[PDB]
């Protein structure tokens, strides 16, 4: 009763969304078939007429056969879920799998042991790729028990943003500065936690002590554009011009135009802004912003209309996950 | 026991008190003590019979003779008794309990009520006798450090450090330094004027040690004065020479790996009569004899079911 | 006020910026409260310190004078804010009635009083009818007819907020608070004469359905045993006996009195002969058969009380399952604004508690069609916990008012508080909550570990412990604390929730109202939260705390294991949190919640000193001393240091977050942590 | 169309999520129940989602 089970395990041979949606389908209609509980077993006839009923008992017939299975099969299926996981990765196959990775949790037989260490790390990454954010905590937070590192509490202070938990991780800032110093907690946690003052001190002592770089330069100049020190920022943007490469230069052009609009200097926002991409929709923000000084009312329309139409896609990201 | 020369009583919460033999280390009788554990273990000058300070009774047991009862159980008292002092003569005791009133006991007369009392804020945590015999250092919970003076009874508050409760206190018996210590794990020392009958015992404050991290339990100076031993949670006896207050020997009995959380605690110190061994003695149910200069274990003493919470020590001949 | 303070160069300055204030604009709420609040202030001023200077004649009249000058324009300035303001006017409703019972007296007082309820709206009184009802017995005629008469427009328009506390106060030991009750009832029923008797019926029913006469006489005899054997007080023990004599005077009225008298009445009587013979007589052998009576009845009882497991109400009270569609409304339910939802119907079973107290489970049906479920209370108070009830009710309406608070979402959890009598009351019953302890016993069974594993650690390594000292004891702790895994409550709550995602939500919500409930305990000086106090929402997840019977830290002044904790932050609660600890949501959300309270010093202030100086209440004062004024005088006095922030350090004035950080390592110290009383749990 | 809506969004202003906010068991079976429970529960509570509504009119 497990060679059509290993068939589907060890196929690894579906190049689109629907080749694994079909094999998640065959998988459940395979478990629900040779499921011990005869009650699970009578619904396998339906199941086939009805994805839904197969969704909904997947987890049941998951936690029956696994728990059927002598530890050997345990380890195949254990391999394919890693193998299904890894590679040609589809945000409802991983969402099911998460869902079913959880049950097992919550039940007593215990977490799917996935490469180690129950598969943590893999299954955060997969919570994080597929947006649920709850999961992805849960798990870094439990890595974070085996083990406190630095890159653990940067990602546990993203994930604690992209939750809308600005204290959550104000908390994670201050264990860190607690546990591990100053060293180790880079300007960056200060960025997006917004505490940019401190930010802006850390910049400054880097820049002191490490010879000018372009990321810390870059992030002194966004912490002064976010606390509005127009003057600081444009003095910084025009004594680094031209020891500045290309692409440093063009991302150096959207807080440079933004520090010239904010002192009023439109021949000097002319210059930045013709620097910034006209693929971003800063750029055309900014273009729109000159038109308007301009009085050039129709091309002003115009980019705004395509700033719209850039802003699409970010609009559609954003609004998928809450408002 | 009384008959050797040198006399180690141990004593936890396993309610016996131990004797063992410095030059060998084995266990020479046991004594009872029950309804509590002891908090306090002092021979006395004369040294014709041993103190132990428990919960709400002072009892004292006979050096000389083996296996006897409780010669003397001092009733009355409630709150624990914290430490317990002794005067040159051997006629007063000088104890300190948790009720914030220190009590004065006179051994020779029978009367079972103390004789002087001395009421403070905070519970006491130590008492220490000058060693002029005219003046009390009473410690307290508050950290307020009172110069009780058997005298005139002008008792001196000094608070080193707002809010931290003081554990112990000791003079060297020259009456050059004196040192105390609380929670914190700080050495604060204070130079002793050389006033006896001005009574001015002024305390300058010379040197606040950070002796540790953790809670810091007691403090005693050597004989010699030239040593100090400073006990801790950090289950670290650490050494500081009197003229410089340096680290001269950390007596450690940590595991010596990170999978060990716990130990146990060291709260024992006793210098030699020479100084040059040291009795210390710790929550590991294990007293341990070491070496002042190297810094070995020169014996080990075990047996103790529980924890070891006390000691004696006494060289005189 | 902030730079030269309170003294006498600066009230009339500060009286004429704020008396400009108000006449360049009338409408404004803030300038006239301020005035009022400043009138108020200047009046207890000059009252402190003639106190302080002619008691450490002529002076008295002046004082007097001075008083009533500055007493008249607060009355007025307080009336005019509570019209201006139309919703959050309790502070100064609070304040107008600790001036009417203060100085009412006065004619021009009264006078000025006498207007304002005039002008002033009916429904405002609302919200202190309690405070009003407190002061029924007035020794003051003049104030007590106002209040009379007040009450009676309260009882002419919405009665139903008027006739459980009338019902409460009409059975009344002492003469005239009952007599005044009456009174009030008297011209209420006038009205309705309805809703009184429904509310008299269901009041004395629920007080028979609260202390039944075996459970009565369980606990006298209790009482007298330990009075005669360790006392030695037979006067004592027979003043305790006569009342359940008495009570047994009045005979059966429903089938489980009738049985309770067929089985214990005739040894009961017996018993009282024996106690009669040896009144006339005064012989050892008479009383003696009295006492072999009462503890073999004893004996009788204390078997027959487990089995009461459940209670019907056919054989306790079919009184109760006689009413039907009644008009009474349900206790604690009524509203202004809402439409009254009156009993429908009493279910017929009550489940009783196994509990000391034994406290039942009564459950009610609405007009509405929802059942309301309730605790009855026996033999423990509930006015206190009717003031803290509504100081949380004020609390909350702060946190809704305030901006970041509100984004927060941070509220109190709070149950309607009925009392019925001094010993017996009604306790709104919140659903999906348990204990903490509830909880913990549950998961260690599953996980099949120790309930009292730590305990038990701590008594291996030194069974002396409660006799330990405190280093001793901070080690014995310390030692078990690292011998446990305390990460129970945090595995429980991820095992009970269905998904992470409200997981996550409800851990957001444990973190935010276990914060605000701690800062509003230690503000209020709460004590004694033992994990049985305090229980948790299954849903929502919010901490809700009961047991008010400890305030204004009683736990620490009493000698017998007094406790150091202001607040209940052990290492079970710290890990249950996220795993940073209370750095993150914890603290950020104690330092918003005691800024909103230190902004708002004035209204919870007034509402402390209102049942504060209530003397109604003043026994708990009392029985915690070893007068009376000094005592609330001082306890007040300390509130205002917590709300200031001076309570650490009288000198050196303490910022919000320097005096929460304080506040937390004082909470969190293994120092102060190992005084406390085991049963406190604080290990767990 | 996303032009227009994008506008009209702008035009209306980007409400705070506050105001936006203000504006408007399986899991637990297993948790409680243990598997030979379980499954009957589980089963039993898809045949009625099923059951319900018109996809019974197919199943």
């Amino acid at each position: 009763s497990t060679i059509n089970l290993q068939k589907a395990w060890g196929a690894a041979r579906r190049v689109s969304k629907d080749d694994w949606l079909e094999w998640l389908r065959r998988l459940s209609l395979e478990l629900l078939k040779d499921s011990s509980s005869p009650s699970l077993r009578s619904c396998w006839a339906l199941a086939q007429a009805y994805n839904p009923m197969a969704r909904d008992l997947f987890n049941a017939a998951f936690v029956s056969c696994w728990s059927e299975l002598n530890e050997d099969q345990q380890d195949e299926l254990i391999r394919s879920i890693e193998l299904a996981l890894t590679s040609q990765d589809i945000a409802e196959v991983t969402q099911t799998l998460l869902n079913l990775a959880e049950f097992m949790e919550h039940s007593d037989k215990g977490p799917l042991p996935l490469r180690d260490d129950n598969g943590i790390v893999l299954l955060g990454e997969r919570a994080a790729k597929c947006r649920a954010y709850a999961k992805a905590l849960h798990y870094k937070e439990l890595e974070f028990q085996k083990g406190p590192t630095p890159a653990i509490l940067e990602s546990l202070i993203s994930i604690n943003n992209k939750l809308q938990q600005p204290e959550a991780a104000a908390g994670v800032l201050e264990y860190a500065m607690k546990h591990f110093g100053e060293l180790e907690i880079q300007a960056t946690w200060y960025e997006k936690l917004h505490e940019w003052e401190d930010a802006l001190v850390a910049y400054d002592k880097k820049m002191d002590t490490n010879k000018d770089d372009p990321e810390l330069m870059l992030g002194r100049m966004r912490c002064l554009e976010a606390l509005g020190e127009w003057g600081q920022l444009h003095q910084q943007c025009c004594e680094k011009w031209t020891l500045v490469n290309d692409e440093t230069q063009a991302k150096m052009a959207r807080m440079a135009a933004a520090a010239a609009w904010g002192l009023g200097q439109w021949d000097s926002m002319e210059e930045y802004t013709c620097m910034i991409p006209r693929d971003t929709h800063d750029g055309a923000f900014y273009r729109a912003v000159l038109a308007l000084h301009q009085d050039l009312f129709s091309l002003a329309q115009q980019c705004i209309d395509k700033a719209r139409d850039l802003l699409d896609a970010e609009l559609t990201a954003m609004a998928g996950e809450s408002y | 026991v009384g008959s050797d020369p040198v006399i180690l009583a141990t004593a936890g919460y396993d309610h016996t008190v131990r004797f063992w033999q410095a030059h060998s280390g084995i266990c020479t009788r046991t004594v009872q003590h029950q309804d509590s554990q002891v908090n306090a273990l002092e021979v006395t000058p004369d040294r014709s019979m041993i103190a132990a300070a428990g919960y709400q009774h002072i009892r004292m047991y006979d050096l000389n003779s083996n296996n006897p009862n409780p010669i003397i159980s001092y009733d009355g008292v409630n709150k624990n008794i914290a430490s317990v002092g002794f005067h040159e003569d051997g006629r007063w005791m000088y104890t300190g309990g948790e009720d914030c009133t220190a009590r004065i006991w006179d051994l020779r007369s029978r009367n079972l009520q103390c004789q002087r009392i001395f009421q403070v804020n905070a519970p006491i945590n130590c008492v220490c006798l000058h060693p002029n015999q005219a003046e009390l250092i009473v410690g307290d919970q508050s950290g307020a450090i009172h110069i009780w003076d058997l005298k005139t009874d002008h008792n001196e508050q000094l608070i080193p450090e707002p809010e931290v409760s003081i554990t112990s206190a000791h003079i060297d018996p020259d009456a050059s330094y004196m040192a105390a210590v609380n929670s914190t794990g700080n050495c604060y020392v204070w130079n002793l004027t050389g006033g006896i009958g001005d009574e001015v015992t002024q305390l300058i404050p010379k040197t606040k040690i950070p002796a540790h991290t953790r809670y810091a339990l007691q403090c005693r100076f050597s004989p010699d004065s030239t040593l100090l031993a400073t006990c801790s949670a950090d289950q670290t006896c650490k050494i500081w020479r009197t003229s410089n207050f340096s680290l001269m020997t950390e007596l450690s009995i940590k595991s010596g790996n990170p999978g060990e959380s716990s130990r146990g605690w060291m709260w024992g110190c006793a210098f030699s009569g020479d100084s040059q061994y040291i009795v210390t003695a710790s929550s590991d149910n294990l007293a341990r004899l070491w070496c002042v200069e190297t810094g070995e274990i020169k014996r080990e003493y075990g047996g103790h079911q529980k924890a070891v919470v006390c000691l004696a020590f006494n060289d005189s001949v | 006020l902030n730079l030269q303070g309170i003294n006498e160069s600066t009230i009339p300055k500060v009286l004429q910026y704020y008396s400009a204030a108000t006449e360049h604009d009338r409408s404004w709420y803030k300038a006239w409260h301020a005035w009022a609040v400043m009138n108020f202030e200047a009046v207890l001023h000059y009252k402190h310190q003639n106190q302080a200077r002619d008691e450490k004649k002529k002076v008295t009249e002046d004082l007097s004078k001075t008083l009533l000058m500055y007493t008249v324009p607060a009355v007025q300035g307080f009336f005019r804010s509570i019209s201006l303001s139309r919703g959050n006017n309790l502070q100064d409703t609070l304040r107008v009635l600790t001036l009417w019972f203060d100085y009412g007296h006065w004619p021009d007082v009264n006078e000025a009083l006498v207007e304002g309820v005039k002008a002033i709206q009916i429904d405002t009184w609302l919200q202190v009818i309690p405070q009003l009802i407190a002061r029924i017995d007035t020794p003051r005629p003049l104030v007590g007819r106002l209040i009379h008469q007040l009450l009676t427009d309260i009882g002419r328009y919405h009665p139903q907020a008027l006739i459980y506390p009338l019902t409460v106060a009409s059975k009344s030991t002492t003469t005239a608070r009952h007599n005044a009750a009456n009174k009030i009832l008297k011209n209420m029923c006038e009205h309705s004469n309805t809703l009184v008797q429904q509310a008299m019926m269901v009041s004395e029913e629920l007080i028979r359905v609260a202390i039944l006469w075996h459970e009565m006489w369980h606990e006298g005899l209790e009482e007298a045993s330990r009075l005669y054997f360790g006392e030695r007080n037979v006067k004592g023990m027979f003043e305790v006996l006569e009342p359940l004599h008495a009570m047994m005077e009045r005979g059966p009225q429903t089938l489980k009195e009738t049985s309770f008298n067929q089985a214990y009445g005739r040894d009961l009587m017996e018993a009282q002969e024996w106690c009669r013979k040896y009144m006339k007589s005064g012989n050892v052998k008479d009383l003696t058969q009295a006492w072999d009576l009462y503890y073999h009845v004893f004996r009788r009882i204390s078997k027959q009380l487990p089995q009461l497991t459940s209670l019907e109400l056919q054989y306790v009270s079919p009184k109760l399952l006689m009413c039907r569609d009644l008009e009474l409304a349900v206790p604690g339910t009524y509203d202004p604004n809402q439409p009254i939802i009156r009993i429908q119907s009493i279910a017929p079973s009550l489940q009783v508690i196994t509990s000391k107290q034994r406290p039942r489970k009564l459950t009610l049906m609405g007009s509405n069609g929802h059942e309301f479920v309730f605790l009855l209370k026996g033999h423990e108070d509930l006015r206190q916990d009717e003031r803290v009830m509504q100081l949380f009710g004020l609390v909350n309406t702060l946190l809704a008012n305030d901006p970041t608070s509100l984004r927060k979402n941070l509220s109190i959890q709070r149950y309607a508080v009925i009392p019925l009598s001094t010993n017996s009351g009604l306790i709104g019953w919140v659903p999906h909550c348990d204990t903490l302890h509830a909880l913990i016993r549950d998961y260690r069974e599953k996980k099949k570990i120790l309930l009292n594993i730590e305990h038990r650690i701590m008594l291996r390594m030194a069974p002396d412990y409660d006799h330990l000292t405190l280093m001793q004891k901070v080690e014995v702790f310390e030692h078990a604390v690292n011998n446990t895994a305390g990460d129970d409550l945090a595995k429980l709550l991820w095992l009970k929730s269905p998904s992470s995602e409200v997981w996550f939500d409800r851990r957001t919500n444990y973190t935010r109202s276990l914060a605000v409930m701690s800062m509003v305990g230690y503000i209020l000086g709460l004590g004694d939260r033992h994990p049985s106090n305090l229980m948790l929402d299954r849903l929502s997840g919010k901490i809700l705390h009961i047991d008010f019977g400890d305030c204004f830290e009683v736990a620490m002044t009493r000698e017998k294991f007094p406790e150091k904790i202001p607040f209940r932050l052990t290492r079970m609660l710290t890990n249950a949190m996220e795993v940073t600890g209370l750095d993150g949501n914890y603290r950020i959300t104690c330092h918003t919640v005691m800024e909103v309270l230190r902004e708002h010093k004035d209204s919870v202030m007034a509402v402390l000193e209102a049942f504060v100086y209530d003397p109604l209440l003043n026994w708990r004062l009392m029985d915690t001393n070893t007068a009376l004024n000094k005592k609330a005088i001082q306890i007040i006095n300390r509130v205002r240091d917590k709300l200031t922030g001076r309570d650490f350090s009288h000198d050196d004035t303490l910022d919000v977050p320097t005096q929460v950080e304080l506040l937390i390592k004082q909470a969190t110290s293994h120092e102060n942590l190992c005084q406390c009383y085991i049963g406190w749990c604080p290990f767990w | 169309t996303r032009r227009e809506a994008i506008r009209v969004l702008g035009l209306l202003g980007a409400l705070d999520p506050y105001k936006h906010k203000v504006n408007i068991e399986m899991l637990v079976n297993m948790g409680n129940l243990p598997l030979d429970e379980f499954y009957p529960a589980v089963s039993m509570v898809a045949l009625m989602r099923i059951f319900r509504d018109q996809s019974l009119s197919h199943h």
